[PDB]
């Protein structure tokens, strides 16, 4: 606006200079943080190894499913090996004496036949 | 697989020879040696009732028992003769009394273990013998005595195999003896209890089929037996011969036979006659089955009306469609669909095997479960108690070694299959 | 993998000598076992049969039979040079249309013999899937040896799973009035040890005959070459190999939902008589409770899963449509919970026929596997008879003879029973 | 930096098999040997997709897992056979069964073990591996199966390392299978918490986009994979490529997902089968060109990257970019601010002048998981075709244990559309 | 007296090397290093025929680091003074600050150290950086906080890259430069933010290049920041040292973020045009369009204010020019501080580099206001930022490489209270 500046410096390679236009009408570092840095470990040393004993879970579960299915397979064939064998040597001494019912009623058509001719040899 | 015959009394041998002349004919061997004959199937299943010899040769797997010379010279001197092996022959020499003690406890043990023997030799050497038959008379000692005896004897040994005879209910008219309700009535209560399935034959019938059928004046013990030799081919059949069966001999038993007591299948056959008499060709399909479905053509004497089939079996001969056959069948089941039992769902089954039998074209036999056997039973009872009565001749088994309750525990054994047979008018 | 049949009983072994005779003609394998393709040394048809030495194609099977006779007549007429005389096993006296004599009396002693010779032909097999076993509803040795063989391969055998093929027994031509009991009983034992099983109602084929095919009173050897087709037609998947259906699983994690219904029922396409039809029209014939393989009707039973087997010239392009108008004209019918079914699958493989047999060269033929809920009609109409007959003891004597119990009887029929229920417990919400 | 390949299942190699003679050729390699091209810049980043080895050559970072031979001697049999290394391929032998638990646990946790150890030498060897990509079905057990536990099997040992994957989510209508549905809802749960990213891909859409868009009547599983081949070369391009981006695979996801579970992007196309810039652009915003059988307008965009392909001026590109996102503006949420972000390589695919790709996580993605959860239910209803796995030895619950993971994976796809 | 660079961070290392390149030229020094007091303000004369500068440049991945060790200048500096790093700090300040920082801060901190030692009365750092993106705001607050604790008065001018979503790549960004300008600014002295996008505006309208390269943005800061630095370079009155930056610039201590303005950007095809006029460039300086950071300060008040010229200039001309900007254009100060204009003449013409996109001009302005405005863009940051975390939005890959979810918190807080300082400056 027409001013008046204040020479504020000349050397070698320039020169500075204010110029005043309207007066101007009056009106902690700290160290101790590299503790903080692992805080910053301290969560991530903990999530990571947790992910770990989430998943070394999902995992001896596997154990189960995997063999608590072998282990509830063998579970039907020694149930059945006797429900067999065991169903089948009721048979065995289930007949095997229905054969025996059939023949000493024959002993008894016989040893009847016997003695009623020690009755004709005598009458 | 394999079957022995045995084949003992005077009336079971007649019939037992008829048979096999007639058997032997179907499959053709000479009165001694080996097949003459165009067909070629037949030798297939003649491993069943024939064990082979050396040279060419064929003989029947036979054991022929009687309790006197008589009556094996009649074969050995008749039709076909020596075609039995020699000592297969279980001669008698002694009384046989038409007496059922004589034939079962004195003069029968007193062979018997001769007989069982021969049939231990045959079936030991057999293959595997899947059962025996056994022909015999009911009415007379050395048939039904001897017989029962043997099949007692015959099991024990044999459990394991399949029993089964033709046995010949005798009648009232048409017999020799005054006393054989009394030996009837024993060997029913023997059979009844030992035997798988059996024949009824009754003299009643056979005779009655001849005058009331055939016009025959003076019926024989041989046209007669004629009948008997025919059906006893008929139900053989199809364990000797196609292979549109096949037949166990156990499975045919299995399926014939519901309740283990009641094996009495009453058979029938198709046509008839010998002498003078003929078809003017026309058997025919209809005219054969409508007709092993009359009971006037019933091998017992029952008359499958009052009183429900079981089970019922037919088997068919001669080069016919079986197109047919089946469509006649189930016409019956609707013409007589009454007198079948629903309980058992389908049961009436038929088959046809090709190869006609001596004469004639065409051919039906019926076997034939009907509870109006019941019918038969009741009519030998009937005389028995009648006889039983105040206790005539039975004098004759008092003294022989045999008891007075003895009668009555076995004319109730079958006083009670009476009203199982009654007792099977269902629901 | 690998893949071994076993087929028990008379029915069982002519089914069998009547469709490892139609493999045979399909792979084209002249009697003797030498196939002049380039396909051996020892994939494909490697399924079925094993390349034993070095010139034949052994079939990896096992024949069983009680008696000799049927067994007989395979190492009589030419494929008696097709398989080892090992693998026919016979054993002197009949099971007599009797189940407790099949597996316990007569079955108690050839079954180890067997048991193991089975044993020598999964051994050579690296990875072996699974059995097929051929056997007869009703009837002795059929139902009892069968259901004592599968108690015990069901041991010596873990995942490998069974595939059995009944043969659903039929008044007609049967000979047999013991059947029924013979039927439920074996069932009952048999289907905790089984995993997909077809019946084949003998009626139903009996059926397809005197329609179909102008046969008046058809033969077995008659129903055998038909029965011969649709289980060729079944297996044909493992067989060369199938663009769908190709492996034991993923063939049936198909048709059965529930571990005790396995019973589809089958449908086959084109049947017509020697002395040709669109791939629209085959499909609609599917679907015509006169084609079908057991006597039912299931259009108002509900279907549960569906598969559709296309064998010969075909596009899926037509396949598509032609479906589209299956649910637009007919009985849709499904259950309440399974999608719409209808997995497919094309077997470019032209259908061969027997060559002076009954029916003729097609182009193509369709297959259907449907697991519907009215195949529990054959179930009860069965279970009648066998009821009917119990309730007099009818021919119970027999059984309890040669060594079996009053109340296995009534613990058969009491499984039906509960069959029966749970087939008719899929209905609906 | 480094990328190894996992490729499982006779979906997930049928796929990979593809993709990899599509990349193959962009940077030229012989059926065996080494490069064949007027092009130069190829082997910059041809680094990071192949390791190479001795002589010229140059072999794939691939393994190939099946749980049977079959499907493996397809590929080497086929196209660009004999280019993986011997021993990457780990053979099945076993069963598959189209069963989710097979692959999972039975016969899966029985080979696993083998599949880890090539991939361990892989991924040991590759001097700063960056992360692993997979591809495979989601009905149907080997690849959705075990799939699922080798990435479970992956991390773990490699927590660490971004995993990533183009999986198929299998339709009702062009299926082997009756119980997909369960297999699907299995692997789904499996996905939402181990991998970084997942492609969506249904085969509804790939099936429909050839049909509607095609005019193919018999459409195979060939002409089909083909899309996935080309999508799939799409998405990676600048990570192989240029040097405009430079995309970390991690970079790439961090930028790419708002929160963790929903990695969903459904993907989408340029043109088809065997180009002005406009028209090119309103085709990747066009549904009926979405990989996922969606409808990106029942659901807005979470976040959308799009790389254009073509010596084309981009000077247009972002002219039309800023276009979409205006006459579709309610259609992007407004809480994640530059939320549609794109860059451009001009080296074209093969033959193809102009192209372009588009990844997009739209939360209309929820409409795909409802559809697979909906005959799902509809099925575990009166627990149906689930006895082949309840013999497997899974749990009855443990089907319940995911179908819920799945309705709030639904309901919070749903709980983002959300306000200002 | 000495001054040492540091930049880390791909868009540092770049504005970077495209800045010590036009030093380069400057001072003339062919790549090698050997050019046939003064500017050892920024070199130094190791060994003998060599010039290297002082300087220290970090990055993350290799990549950028890597191009720099192979283009001429491959020569100009030690090998030492570059530091890669393997893996990326990818996209977040988390994992720049906490998690790869913290492995390779301990080294970067000492390397610099190497180069302070060399140097007898060291004056402070310029530090470039990215505003937003991963180890730009990471790794350089990480650093900040420890050159903080390492170095007592030593005072430290960051040159920050505020990021652009047109080009820019990344939606994370307004997080991660919320987060940086958090716990760096009580760290730092004068901080010249340089907007992405008013930078590719003067390009687009300026230079007529279509859509323009990075490598176009950085030739244009590159001749910025040479227009800054020259004070300390050439040694020319006014800001002949850092203290004296501040001393200047800013009233307040949290009040850094001063506002620049370059002259003539004028292209190359238009460089034979009668060239313009003291006057002119002078009242460009005052043209919302030439500005430096994206925003209006016709509006917001000034409070402090400098003119830095290079080139032919008496300053005989620069008053009367002054006198119509006042009497023509918008006065604008505050109610408490002179008005302004400290004004730097360097006699220094300035050079461009060669065949770049700009002409070698006779005169250039530079103006260095510390307007209120410019907290225009303090807040269209803060409404992304904000935007987005009221969803917790991609908080989680943050919480992930070790977080807390009230860091966040507390730094949109601090932005709060600093947009309110900014506003707590107008009138009375
Ligand atoms: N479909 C069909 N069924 C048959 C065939 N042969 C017999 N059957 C049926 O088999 C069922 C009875 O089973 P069988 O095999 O005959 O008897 P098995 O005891 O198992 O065998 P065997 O008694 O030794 O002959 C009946 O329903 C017959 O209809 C045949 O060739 N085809
Ligand atoms: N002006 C300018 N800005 C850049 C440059 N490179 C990246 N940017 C911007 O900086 C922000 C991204 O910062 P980057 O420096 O890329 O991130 P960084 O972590 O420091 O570098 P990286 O090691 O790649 O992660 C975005 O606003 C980009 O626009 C560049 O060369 N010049
Ligand atoms: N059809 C047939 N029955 C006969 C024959 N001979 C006798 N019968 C009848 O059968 C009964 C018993 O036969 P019989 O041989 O006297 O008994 P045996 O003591 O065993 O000889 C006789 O009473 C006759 O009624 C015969 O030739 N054939
Ligand atoms: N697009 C693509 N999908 C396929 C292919 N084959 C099968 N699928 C689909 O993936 C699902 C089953 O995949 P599949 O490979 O059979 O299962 P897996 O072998 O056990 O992994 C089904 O829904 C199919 O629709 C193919 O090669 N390409
Ligand atoms: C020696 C054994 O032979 C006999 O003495 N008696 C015998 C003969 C039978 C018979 C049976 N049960 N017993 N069953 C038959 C049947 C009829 C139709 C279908 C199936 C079989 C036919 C009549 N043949
Ligand atoms: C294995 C590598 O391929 C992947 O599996 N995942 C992958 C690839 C991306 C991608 C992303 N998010 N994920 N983002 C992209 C993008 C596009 C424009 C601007 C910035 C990024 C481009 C498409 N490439
Ligand atoms: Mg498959």
């Amino acid at each position: 606006a027409d001013m008046e500046v204040i020479e504020l410096n000349k050397c070698t390679s320039g020169q500075s200079f204010e110029v005043i236009l309207k007066p101007p009408s009056f009106d902690p570092s700290l160290e101790e943080i590299q503790k903080k840095l692992e805080a910053a470990e301290e969560r991530r040393k903990y999530q990571e190894a947790e992910l770990l004993k989430h998943l070394a879970e999902k995992r001896e579960h596997e154990r189960e499913v995997i063999q608590k299915a072998i282990e509830e397979n063998n579970n039907f064939i020694k149930m059945a090996k006797e429900k067999l064998a065991q169903k089948m040597e009721s048979n065995k001494e289930n007949r095997e004496a229905h054969l025996a019912a059939m023949l000493e009623r024959l002993q008894e058509k016989d040893k009847h036949a016997e003695e009623v001719r020690k009755n004709k040899e005598l009458k | 697989r394999e079957i022995v015959h045995i084949q003992a009394g005077q009336c079971g041998n007649q019939i037992g020879a008829k048979f096999w002349e007639v058997i032997s004919d179907e499959h053709g061997i000479d009165p001694t040696g080996s097949y003459h004959g165009d067909s070629d199937l037949q030798l297939e299943r003649i491993n069943v009732y024939y064990n082979e010899a050396t040279g060419n040769k064929y003989v029947p797997r036979a054991i022929l028992v009687d309790l006197e010379p008589g009556t094996m010279d009649s074969v050995r001197s008749g039709p076909f003769g020596q075609i039995f092996r020699p000592d297969n022959f279980v001669f008698g020499q002694s009384g046989a009394g038409n007496n059922w003690a004589k034939g079962h406890y004195t003069e029968g043990a007193e062979l018997v273990d001769s007989v069982l023997d021969v049939v231990r030799k045959e079936s030991e050497s057999c293959d595997c013998l899947q059962g025996f038959q056994l022909t015999h008379s009911l009415g007379g000692g050395t048939g039904s005595g001897m017989g029962t005896l043997l099949i007692s004897k015959i099991r024990e040994e044999y459990p394991d195999r399949i029993m089964n005879t033709f046995s010949v209910m005798p009648s009232p008219k048409v017999s020799d003896t005054v006393v054989e309700p009394y030996n009837a009535t024993l060997s029913v209560h023997q059979l009844v209890e030992n035997t798988d399935e059996t024949y009824s034959i009754d003299n009643e019938a056979l005779y009655d089929i001849c005058f009331r059928t055939l016009k025959l004046t003076t019926p024989t013990y041989g046209d007669l037996n004629h009948l008997v030799s025919a059906t006893m081919s008929g139900v053989t059949t199809c364990l000797r011969f196609p292979g549109q069966l096949n037949a166990d001999l156990r499975k045919l038993a299995v399926n014939m036979v519901p309740f283990p007591r009641l094996h009495f299948f009453m058979p029938g056959f198709a046509p008839l006659t010998s002498r003078g008499s003929q078809q003017y060709r026309a058997l025919t399909v209809p005219e054969l089955t409508q007709q092993m479905f009359d009971s006037k053509n019933m091998m017992a004497a029952c008359d499958p009306r009052h009183g429900r089939y079981l089970t019922v079996a037919a088997v068919f001969r001669g080069r016919m469609s079986m197109k047919e056959v089946d469509e006649q069948m189930l016409n019956v089941q609707n013409k007589n669909s009454s007198y079948f039992v629903e309980w058992i769902p389908n049961n009436v089954k038929t088959a046809v095997c090709d190869i006609p039998p001596r004469g004639l074209k065409m051919s039906a036999t019926f076997i034939g479960n009907s509870t109006a056997i019941q019918e038969l039973f009741k009519r030998i009872s009937e005389q028995f108690t009648a006889m039983f009565r105040r206790k005539a001749f039975l004098h004759w088994y008092t003294g022989e070694g045999m008891d007075e309750m003895e009668f009555t525990e076995a004319e109730s054994n079958m006083n009670d299959l009476v009203s199982e047979y009654q007792q099977y008018q269902d629901a | 993998r690998e893949c071994i049949s076993i087929h028990v009983g008379q029915a069982g072994v002519q089914i069998g000598n009547a469709c490892w005779e139609l493999y045979c003609l399909e792979h084209g394998i002249q009697p003797d076992g030498q196939m002049p393709s380039d396909k051996t040394i020892g994939d494909s048809f490697n399924t079925f049969f094993s390349e034993t030495g070095a010139g034949k194609h052994v079939p990896r099977a096992v024949f069983v039979d009680l008696e000799p006779t049927v067994i007989d007549e395979v190492r009589t007429g030419t494929y008696r040079q097709l398989f080892h005389p090992e693998q026919l096993i016979t054993g002197k006296e009949d099971a007599a249309n009797n189940y407790a004599r099949g597996h316990y009396t007569i079955g108690k002693e050839i079954i180890d013999l067997v048991l193991d010779r089975i044993r020598k032909l999964a051994d050579q097999c690296t990875g072996l899937q699974g059995f097929l076993v051929f056997h007869s509803f009703g009837g002795g040795t059929g139902s009892g040896f069968t259901s004592l063989l599968m108690e015990r391969l069901s041991v010596d055998y873990g995942k490998k799973s069974k595939l059995e093929f009944s043969i659903y027994p039929a008044p007609q031509v049967s000979t047999a009035v013991v059947e029924p009991y013979n039927s439920i009983l074996t069932t009952h034992t048999t289907l905790e040890h089984s995993d997909c099983a077809f019946m084949v109602d003998n009626e139903a084929i009996y059926d397809i005959c005197r329609r179909n095919l102008d046969i008046e009173r058809p033969t077995y050897t008659n129903l055998n070459r038909l029965i011969g087709q649709i289980v060729s037609s079944i297996t044909a998947s493992l067989r060369f190999d199938g663009a769908l259906n190709v492996d034991l699983t993923e063939f049936q994690t198909n048709l059965v939902p529930y571990p005790r219904i396995h019973f589809p029922l089958a449908t086959y396409a084109p049947v017509i008589s020697a002395e040709q039809l669109s791939v629209a029209e085959i499909t609609n014939a599917c679907f015509e409770p006169a084609n079908q393989m057991v006597k039912c009707d299931p259009r108002h039973g509900k279907y549960m899963a569906c598969c559709l087997l296309y064998r010969g010239d075909v596009v899926p392009k037509d396949v598509n449509a032609a479906i589209a108008t299956i649910k637009t004209k007919r009985t849709i019918q499904f259950v309440d919970w399974c999608p719409t079914g209808f997995k497919v699958g094309i077997n470019y493989q032209p259908p061969t026929v027997v060559p002076g047999g009954d029916l003729a060269k097609v182009q193509r033929a369709v297959c259907m596997l449907s697991n519907t809920t009215a195949i529990a009609e054959a179930w009860a109409r069965l279970d009648h008879k066998f009821d009917l007959m119990y309730a007099k003891r009818a021919f119970v004597h027999w059984y309890v003879g040669e060594g079996m119990e009053e109340g296995e009887f009534s613990e058969a029929r009491e499984d039906m029973a509960a069959l029966e229920k749970d087939y008719e417990e899929v209905g609906v919400d």
